[PDB]
């Protein structure tokens, strides 16, 4: 289990850690979060207390370094560094747990809710999304614009998510045009899975991804883009069946966690509706389906 | 965005435009079958695709061969609308290839959209405008075209005929919309005010009679007395 320290937290802040969220006072003797489970990414983001602006944070692997967080008062943040020295990484985190100044990452052993929204998240995959080489860790924000965003405008900045855009040449054959526009399955089969991710893993990585920032961030571009590769495969006539049954999996778990109340923001109508009454598989969500229905039949 | 009736000066500037109206590509009979059940059969239709400028109107002749075993056809009818839209823009030499293109019915946006990526400073628009081209079936020799076909075709035609020789586009526009509107309104009362004066022929070139300016003012006058006449028998007042 893997530790993330904090130097000190000078101003006031709401810390997630994935899932999870714990209040810290201003000049509060907090010095970082231990226990957090080997084998995912991560998250780590920050809300300031007198100023709701900007929600940011960083995505992480504690197999990939020694990472730590550090307040920096003219930036006005708290930034992620590695620390690049071991023995002084190892001291830092002991002399923290031993005075009791570190919150524990708070997994129930029976919950895979984390697991289940990043299995097909890995840091190799955000690092082309977020931009930033020579960091290990990426950094998202609340306003952050997608490239896709940008052409309709930092490009250093912004998230690289792959452009899908119904009415496009990339999406339409010459020739095949109603056949492409009304059945999407050469732009999600060809173009997309065999041409740009290779694979359906990469596929739902980026989706799950776009997920996990439109929610931790209120980041829209990302909302944007978690919906359109959602759109993408219930407006394919054909598609394999794995992928289907995994899709299914994958939005359960995304709205069993979405906060009932942030669901007035976080999910688009148009896309939800025509996903599940009117699409090509409108009936291979059984259980995206059923937990929409239970949680939120005012959207529908 | 949208054309209605702020931007009406906009048809008649020197921006090539066309208008396309796709009520009468796919048309059918319904009919009773021998064990009692409904059943269609397609007739002939056509694509109205006209300059409001120049009158230069492509006529489309949907054959009902395009229909034969093919689904959903009042899905297909629109893509094949475009198709054969993109397909005329595609033969016009690039000087005479419109800016915009504006659609009669929303419905036609994205098929016309999607045919046109290859054209992306061809804007696709709808209009707030109620065009009676539906009518366009009620012009005898464009009905007697389309009905005769035995083949896809397109035929040129100039639906102004020489009025633009006495009147400017925005004159000649008013006027076709008030004979198709008549048209579209009550057939055979527009055919007899446009008919009924033996004396006043269509030259074999043209689609309508040869009026005088004084008579194209008498017979205005009697197409809004229609249009008038058959809103109070409508609406009883």
């Amino acid at each position: 289990m893997n530790t993330v320290p904090f130097t000190s937290a000078p101003i006031e802040v709401t810390i997630g850690i994935d899932q999870y969220s714990f209040n810290v006072k201003e000049n509060q003797p907090f010095h970082g979060i231990k226990d957090i489970p080997i084998g995912h990414v991560h998250v780590i983001h920050f809300q300031h207390a007198d100023n709701s602006s900007m929600r940011y944070g960083y995505w992480f692997d504690c197999r990939m370094g020694n990472f730590y967080i550090q307040y920096d008062p003219k930036d006005g943040l708290y930034k992620m560094m590695e620390e690049r020295d071991g023995a002084k990484f190892e001291n830092i985190v002991h002399n923290f747990k031993e005075r009791q100044m570190m919150v524990s990452y708070p997994k129930i052993d029976e919950d895979d809710t984390w697991y289940n929204l990043t299995e097909f998240v890995q840091m190799d995959k955000i690092r082309k999304i977020v931009r930033k080489d020579e960091n290990q860790f990426s950094y998202v924000d609340s306003s952050m614009t997608t490239v896709q965003e940008n052409e309709l405008s930092d490009p250093a900045h912004s998230l690289n998510y792959t452009v899908i855009n119904f009415k496009s040449r990339e999406a339409i054959r010459p020739g095949h045009e109603m056949e492409d526009f009304l059945d999407k399955s050469y732009y999600l089969n060809t173009v997309m899975l065999q041409g740009i991710f290779k694979n359906s893993s990469n596929y739902f990585g980026e989706l799950q991804f776009a997920f996990l920032n439109a929610m931790f961030f209120g980041n829209y571009g990302s909302s944007l883009q978690w919906h359109a590769m959602i759109e993408l495969i219930c407006s394919s006539a054909t598609v394999p069946k794995h992928m289907l049954d995994k899709l299914d999996e994958i939005l359960y778990y995304q709205i069993k966690t979405l906060p009932e109340q942030y669901s007035d923001i976080l999910l688009n109508e148009r896309v939800w509706n025509i996903c599940l009454y009117s699409s090509f598989q409108k009936n291979s969500l059984h259980n995206t389906e059923k937990i929409m229905e239970n949680k939120y039949p005012e959207l529908l | 965005g949208a054309m209605n009736s702020s931007n009406y000066a906009e048809l008649f500037n020197n921006d090539i435009k066309l208008f396309v109206d796709d009520t009468n590509v796919y048309r059918v009979t319904v009919h009773k079958t021998f064990e009692g059940n409904v059943a269609t059969k397609a007739i002939n239709g056509c694509i109205f695709t006209l300059n409001p400028k120049t009158g230069h109107l492509f006529l489309k002749i949907i054959h009902t061969s395009v229909w034969a075993g093919q689904k959903r056809l009042s899905q297909l009818a629109k893509w094949k609308t475009a198709e054969e839209v993109s397909a005329l823009v595609r033969s016009l030499p690039k000087e005479e290839q419109p800016k915009q293109i504006i659609v009669t019915r929303k419905a036609m946006l994205d098929p016309l959209e999607v045919h046109m990526l290859d054209f992306p400073n061809i804007a696709i628009r709808p209009t707030e405008l109620r065009l009676p081209f539906s009518a366009a079936m009620s012009i005898d020799k464009l009905s007697d075209v389309v009905m005769k076909a035995t083949e896809p075709q397109m035929v040129l035609f100039n639906i102004y005929d020489d009025w633009l020789d006495r009147i400017s586009s925005y004159t000649a526009f008013s006027r076709l919309t008030l004979l198709l509107r008549a048209l579209k309104t009550n057939e055979e009362s527009a055919k007899m005010i446009l008919l009924s004066d033996p004396t006043i022929t269509i030259k074999s070139y043209h689609l309508w009679p040869s009026f005088t300016d004084e008579q194209w003012i008498t017979i205005e006058s009697q197409m809004r007395d229609l249009i008038l006449t058959e809103y109070g028998r409508k609406y009883n007042v």
